[PDB]
């Protein structure tokens, strides 16, 4: 799309967003946590309360 | 009849590097101001 | 310096040398151009921010 | 035995309520099957609209849209398309074997 | 001339009101332009 | 996305992330080439990933690409298709360009995918053919009408615009009106589409769409046209040679 | 089998610790480390 | 000015897929 | 270096036709064009593959750090 | 509906609108001072 | 894979440039088809690249000297002290096995210094992995007291054409590799040939590189008939045109006079609108790997004073957001992006 | 109305030449989408056997390991597939390579010197100087070393030059040949060139008899335009032999008196083999792959 950017998977596995876990996104983030830091869409870290 | 490429001549020269005068004198004529300049430092008239 | 020749048919050596002059003339101007819009914009932006 | 579910998927975000119209997404496929499959699906008198689209060359996806008229779902039109392409290939394979012998 | 402007500021015993984009960046305050030109308040029901 | 030197705020826009497998470089669409003043001659670009929702909202609604269609310098467009797409459009919208039902529907779905949210009607609407008998045939201009019919809102009426082309009528033969770009109720009825219509040029079709339907629709039209002409250049190529 | 090839006379002669870094056959001060039998995995691409 | 010399005895050396240099 | 295995454009094996090409130019005394035709190279892509091959390997081999002189 | 929104950084936008196109006038004359030297004056 | 030009000036032979080939003769089609090629970007054939087209290698040499008069550091391995699995890269002498694959962090040599009484190693560090091509031991600058302290190690770094690498014809038409297009997806000629390189037609109207256009029909004529053509400047006239000269040659061979070829689409399979301009053009692969400054940082090291990301691509360093980017973020009125 | 049985009525095949390596056949009254599909499969999807993992023990030659390994991969092997099973990539190397999944080819060449009177020939001056594809010795291992008894693994083209050597140099390697598809790498493409060309159409609008007929005849290849007499019009004898050079259109006397088109339904396929499979087998497998692709989607659950 003219409003998009093609991101290489190299950047995608390093660049992370701090997503707070909630009832509406527990399913989406559980998968990311299982996938880990080398499988996209994953997660590099988890911050406890 | 054409301005062809030397294929048979090339490969023979690749295997057999000449024992006489080197091919492509223009290549030595390119470095002529460099070699000649340093040559005149000892050789030539007036020593 | 008036070249009657075209790039399809080819250009004569005299025309070639004259074209080389005019062609380079532009690149010489790109080398000798001390005028920069960097400081001009930096002075305005710091006072107008 | 286990049937693989990643190969063919129904994009519910685009599927009609009937559903007379649907967008299907096939993995590890491109123009090869794509153009051949939409050609066969288009021969169906009940298919209103049909085309194929590859979202992007780097991602291994193939999208095929089938919009039909009534009395036939898009799933049936796809199943008929695959069933006819198989028979079409049998015709090609049969005629080629015969002409090899005819030589 | 950072130290020169600083000297003139100290001698004036000046108060930087932190209202310029530059000053806000220096002290880590949100810029007053665009989205920073207002405040967001939450409506709460209980007294 | 940032391309240095950042001479104007259009050189620092907000882009939607699209992770592309087996890639080692940042992929960018041709419509962004103008604003960044970036040529794909081995140029480098900086990608910043803001880490909070307030910074997200800003990069999606204020500094986002679609909201940067017009530059504040002269209020003129800095977004549009650049080379193959312009040459493709002159051929596709030409009178000589005809298409069968199979060909026509393919060009539609090729650039408009309802699953990717390109449609506004949840079903691809199609115009009747311009030739009924002997063979059912669609004109090239009808594809442009169908793309607008599926990307513009159904609640609003079609676009009405009388524009001009870069290509003079003399080139298209005797008595042609192919220079006059005519849009009546969102239907291309006369004239081909140049750099003067879907390029970064003022009072063209994309700019006219931008004013009537907004920046989000104009962005959709640009991406849709961008795909259509890429697909059209794949099926119907364009070349240059000695004969020219 | 330990090896070291001479740069000049091309003689394969290996020498241990507390020995002059020079070929035995001729007076040459440069020695090429020879390739020994060792597995090197490669993709035919 | 002397013209660029054309090449001596230039024949056809491209034909259809299932057709060789049988046609003289 | 050496003659490439297969034509870059289509993939027709060209590596077995290098030494045979020089034999058609030396012993048979044929022209460049007719020699390539007898080898079975009709596409201009396969034609240039052998015709345009340099074979720098013969120049490279003359430097051998494993044999004296 | 065409009014400039309160908060809009018209200051930066103005300097960017004078700066960015003044890059296109880096080339020399083809009497009075022109381009960037005149803009600098 | 060096190749002799079909289209060349006769002075190429006079300087014996065949001793050092600079490029390769490629099937180049002037076509806008893929959509990834436009102005500064060109397409390379996948199946061509897979067959070794334009493949190159890069050799890098390192000098491991032990000087920093009494000898302390000695090449090899010290007794009693030996960290795990080092013998996989280095031989008994402490030098590496010629041919061994090395990555950054791997030991490139081994020694022992008596001052620290520990067995240390000189690490190999580069983003590009290599193989050992040559190891030379040099024990000079001594009369009778001989011992090795200086060693020269040559690395062979294989370089396949990557997306970003520049390629150019002999007419100043350089372009970066936009994509390595598959042969099935590539446009195929009537002859059955798919181009090695695709150049976009929108490159020529601005550059006016007509030399390349005549090179295309000359290279094709010379490939078919098997004869090299002279492309020395001012050989041709206004009356004796090369487009007519090689045009006659192309017609005689059995091809189109104007250098065109009927091509079919790789996707739809249908014959394209008009005949595509295809020929044989001598292409050169430029040595630069443009994506050398390719970096990504999430949270890396910071300087003690500023507590800000430290400078250095390889050091997991930060991208600078300068005064102009600050100005741009003020410009959008986007205060949280600046924050 | 199009039926699959109505297609059987009009669809025709014509074999012009069927050699052991290349086959020239025609596909009459079939769609572009189907003809292009088989073409795409014959190049990219028909599985073939080629060297994939070259294990070097020594290489003192001028040719770098990477280059020499790549050259072996490019050499087509006269190995019929179906004899080999597909290798699984997830399990480790000790479980990965079996007698059913892998074929081993060894290369062990050492160059020496020979006494001969001296330009002197490399086959006379040195021993084992030139390394050929025929020097890749087949080593059968495991459970089955009797299945390849009446089928020895030999390269399709043996005289392929792999390396050039001088005395002292040696090559020692173990190559692991596996099953792969042409889409992954060109080394796995079983075809040298699988391409189709549409039947050229020459629509003669005017009779154009006389001496202009002899002028029109020279515009096309010899066996294309045939002339009955001075009159009786000018006909097209074999439009298939045409090169489509458009030479007739660059003449004022014919530019409006003739049209140049094609027969969209008629395809002239030309398929040459690398040496592993026969060109017919390659085309048959291509049709079998397209059918299997449509069959796999038929018996598949449509998720979401
Ligand atoms: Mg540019
Ligand atoms: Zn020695
Ligand atoms: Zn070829």
């Amino acid at each position: 799309e003219t409003n998009e950017i093609g991101v290489p998977p190299v950047f995608a596995v390093k660049l992370t967003y701090p997503e707070p876990v909630t009832a509406y996104n527990i399913a989406e983030l559980r998968q990311a946590v299982i996938n880990g830091p080398d499988k996209w869409p994953g997660a590099t870290q988890i911050q406890n309360e | 009849r054409t301005a062809d490429f030397r294929t048979l001549e090339r490969e023979s020269r690749f295997i057999n590097p000449p024992k006489d005068k080197s091919a492509f004198p223009l290549l030595q004529e390119a470095v002529q101001p460099h070699i000649g300049s340093f040559n005149a430092l000892t050789e030539g008239p007036d020593g | 310096g008036y070249v009657k020749g075209r790039f399809y048919s080819g250009i004569k050596p005299q025309e070639y040398y004259f074209h080389c002059m005019a062609g380079r003339e532009g690149l010489i101007d790109t080398a000798v151009k001390t005028s920069r819009s960097g400081y001009l914009q930096r002075c305005l932006t710091k006072q107008l921010e | 035995e286990e049937p693989d579910r990643e190969k063919i998927k129904l994009l519910t975000q685009a599927t009609s309520e009937d559903g007379t119209s649907a967008s299907f997404q096939i993995v590890e496929e491109d123009h090869t099957l794509g153009n051949a499959l939409r050609y066969v699906i288009m021969k169906n008198p009940d298919v209103e609209f049909c085309g194929y689209s590859i979202p992007h060359p780097s991602e291994n996806l193939l999208n095929i849209r089938i919009q039909t008229y009534g009395e036939t779902t898009a799933v049936d039109a796809l199943q008929k398309g695959l069933k006819d392409l198989m028979d079409l290939c049998d015709v090609v394979e049969s005629k080629f074997t015969e002409k090899i012998k005819s030589m | 001339t950072t130290c020169q402007f600083l000297t003139k500021a100290v001698l004036d015993n000046e108060r930087e009101q932190l209202d310029s984009p530059s000053a806000r960046i220096v002290v880590g305050k949100l810029n007053n332009v665009g989205t920073g030109s207002f405040d967001v308040l939450a409506k709460v029901p209980n007294a | 996305m940032n391309r240095q030197p950042t001479l104007h705020k259009a050189s620092m826009m907000g882009h939607k992330v699209r992770v592309l497998p087996n890639e080692k470089t940042l992929r960018l669409h041709y419509a962004n080439t103008g604003a960044y003043n970036a040529d794909f001659d081995g140029d480098e670009m900086n990608m910043h990933f803001p880490q909070n929702e307030n910074a997200r909202a800003e990069a999606l609604n204020l500094a986002n690409t679609d909201s940067q269609y017009l530059t504040p310098t002269s209020g003129s467009p800095v977004r549009g298709l650049i080379q193959d797409h312009i040459s493709a459009g002159v051929w596709l919208t030409s009178k000589d360009s005809f298409f069968t039902r199979e060909q026509y529907q393919q060009y539609i779905y090729g650039c408009i995918r309802p699953e990717d949210g390109h449609t506004t009607r949840s079903k691809i609407v199609t115009l009747p053919p311009t030739i009924f008998k002997p063979y059912p045939l669609w004109t090239g201009k009808q594809i442009i009408t169908t793309v607008l019919l599926n990307v513009t809102p159904p609640d609003m009426p079609g676009i009405n615009l009388i524009s001009k082309n870069k290509i003079k009528n003399e080139y298209w033969g005797k008595g042609s009106l192919e220079n006059e770009v005519l849009f009546k109720d969102g239907a291309l009825l006369c004239g081909i589409l140049d750099k003067s219509q879907y390029g970064a040029s003022k009072y063209g079709i994309v700019h006219s769409l931008h004013e009537v339907y907004g920046p989000e629709v104009a962005a959709k039209v640009l991406s849709v046209l961008g795909r259509l002409f890429t697909n059209y250049i794949t099926a119907t190529a364009f070349t240059c040679g000695m004969d020219d | 089998t330990l090896k070291y090839i001479c740069a000049e006379c091309s003689s394969k002669l290996s020498l241990s610790r507390t020995d002059a870094v020079r070929c035995k056959d001729c007076g040459h001060r440069i020695l090429l480390k020879a390739r020994t039998k060792r597995l090197v995995q490669f993709e035919a691409r | 000015r002397k013209d660029v010399p054309k090449v001596e005895g230039l024949k056809l050396e491209h034909f259809a897929t299932g057709y060789d240099a049988e046609d003289f | 270096m050496i003659v490439p295995v297969r034509c870059f454009s289509c993939g027709k094996v060209v590596g077995d036709k290098w030494e045979s090409y020089l034999n058609l130019l030396q012993e048979d005394e044929l022209d460049e064009g007719t020699a390539l035709s007898r080898l079975g190279l009709k596409r201009y892509c396969c034609r240039r593959m052998i015709l345009t091959h340099v074979d720098l390997i013969e120049k490279f081999l003359r430097y051998n750090p494993l044999e004296k002189r | 509906r065409s009014l400039i929104n309160p908060g809009e950084a018209v200051g930066i936008i103005a300097s960017q609108s004078v700066g960015e196109p003044s890059t296109q006038m880096t080339l020399n004359t083809f009497n009075v001072t022109l381009g960037i030297p005149r803009l600098r004056e | 894979t060096g190749q002799t030009p079909i289209v060349k000036a006769n002075l190429y032979d006079d300087y014996g440039m065949d001793n050092f080939p600079n490029g390769f003769n490629a099937v180049v089609a002037v076509i806008s088809y893929t959509g990834y090629d436009m102005d500064d970007a060109m397409i390379i054939n996948k199946s061509a690249d897979e067959r070794g087209f334009g493949y190159g290698t890069m050799y890098k040499t390192e000098k491991v000297d032990l000087a920093l008069d009494p000898i302390t550091q000695h090449f090899g391995f010290g007794n009693d002290e030996w960290p795990k699995e080092w013998l996989e890269k280095l031989d008994e002498d402490g030098l590496p096995y010629i041919g061994t694959y090395v990555e950054e962090g791997d030991p490139i040599c081994a020694y022992f210094d008596d001052t620290l009484n520990k067995t240390k190693i000189k690490t190999y560090h580069s983003s590009e992995p290599a193989y050992i091509e040559e190891v030379n031991l040099i024990g000079d600058e001594s009369n009778k007291f001989q011992e090795l302290q200086t060693v020269s190690i040559k690395y062979r770094i294989r370089r396949t054409p990557q997306i970003g690498d520049k390629f150019s014809s002999r007419h100043g038409q350089k372009g970066v590799c936009s994509r390595k297009w598959p042969t099935i997806d590539m446009p195929f000629s009537e002859t059955g040939i798919q181009p090695d390189i695709i150049i976009n037609p929108h490159a020529f109207p601005s550059r006016m590189t007509i030399g390349m256009f005549v090179e295309s029909l000359a290279g094709k004529a010379g490939a078919l008939h098997g004869i090299a053509q002279d492309s020395t400047p001012w050989i041709f006239n206004e009356d004796d045109t090369p487009a007519d000269y090689f045009g006659e040659q192309l017609a005689k061979a059995g091809y189109n006079y104007h250098g065109n070829e009927p091509m079919y689409s790789g996707a739809t399979g249908e014959e394209l609108r008009a005949d595509i301009y295809v020929g044989v053009v001598y292409y050169q692969r430029l040595r630069h790997m443009v994506n050398d400054k390719f970096q990504v940082r999430s949270t890396g090291p910071v300087n003690s004073l500023t507590m800000q990301p430290v400078k250095g691509r390889k050091r997991h360093g930060g991208i600078r957001v300068g005064e102009m980017e600050r100005d741009a973020l003020i410009g959008h009125g986007t205060s949280f992006l600046l924050q | 109305e199009w039926n699959v049985e109505k297609f059987k009525k009009d669809f025709e095949v014509n074999i012009s030449s069927l050699d052991a390596r290349e086959a020239n056949f025609d596909l009459i009254n079939i769609d572009t989408s189907i003809a292009n599909a088989f073409r795409r499969i014959m190049i990219s999807e028909v599985p073939s056997v080629a060297a994939e993992y070259v294990y070097f023990f020594n290489n003192t030659s001028v040719i770098q390991d990477e280059v020499l390994a790549h050259r072996i991969g490019l050499v087509p092997l006269k190995v019929d597939p179906d004899m080999l099973t597909w290798v699984d990539s997830n399990l480790p190397d000790d479980e990965k390579f079996t007698d059913e999944n892998t074929i081993v080819l060894s290369l062990n060449v050492k160059c020496t010197r020979n006494p001969d009177a001296p330009s002197t020939d490399p086959k006379e001056l040195y021993n084992n100087a030139h390394v050929y594809a025929r020097d890749l010795k087949f080593e059968p291992q495991g459970r089955q070393s009797t299945t390849f008894a009446d089928c020895p693994v030999v390269p399709a083209d043996p005289d392929i030059l792999l390396a050039k050597l001088r005395p002292g140099q040696e090559i020692s390697l173990k190559a692991h040949c596996i099953l792969g598809i042409g889409g992954d790498h060109a080394k796995f493409s079983p075809v040298s060139t699988a391409s189709y060309r549409l039947l050229p159409q020459i629509n003669i609008l005017q009779p154009i008899k006389g001496e202009s007929a002899r002028r029109f005849q020279k515009c096309f290849p010899p066996g294309v335009i045939g002339i009955d007499e001075g009159s009786d019009e000018a006909y097209v004898k074999d439009a298939r032999k045409d090169t489509v050079s458009r030479e007739v259109l660059r003449y004022e006397e014919f530019a409006d008196k003739v049209k140049l088109g094609r027969v969209r339904n008629h395809f002239i396929f030309n398929v040459e083999s690398a040496g592993a499979m026969t060109p017919e087998e390659i085309f048959f497998k291509s049709v079998r792959i397209l059918k299997n692709k449509a069959e796999y989607l038929k018996n598949c659950p449509i998720t979401q």
